[PDB]
């Protein structure tokens, strides 16, 4: 039962993991508007 | 030029300690997939002995 549990919840994790990855290129994003400007 | 500074100071700081707290996180999530791996033996071995133990029953039928 711990098997399913924990992995599903890794995955979810690793869902997050994309949503941080989304955020920082667009800090990026948001830094080489503060550049231009 | 100071208030975008700030601005450039602000989000560098949060950019790059992002970074540091995204692959932390993902680089546990690659020793947590590969464990998946360790759970699939995990409930391979967990349901062998209980197949064992209803084993150990059953060849008492015989």
């Amino acid at each position: 039962g711990s098997f399913d549990e924990i992995s599903q919840y890794i995955q979810e994790l690793e869902e997050e993991r994309r949503l941080t990855e989304s955020s920082i290129r667009k800090m990026e994003k948001e830094k080489s508007d503060l550049n231009e400007k | 030029i100071d208030e975008l500074t700030t601005r450039k100071c602000s989000v560098d700081a949060r950019l790059q300690a992002e970074n540091e707290r995204a692959e932390r996180q993902d680089r546990g999530l690659k020793e947590a997939e590969t464990t998946y791996a360790k759970l699939v033996e995990s409930q391979k071995t967990l349901v062998d002995f209980v197949r064992k133990e209803y084993e150990d029953t059953k060849h008492q039928k015989y």
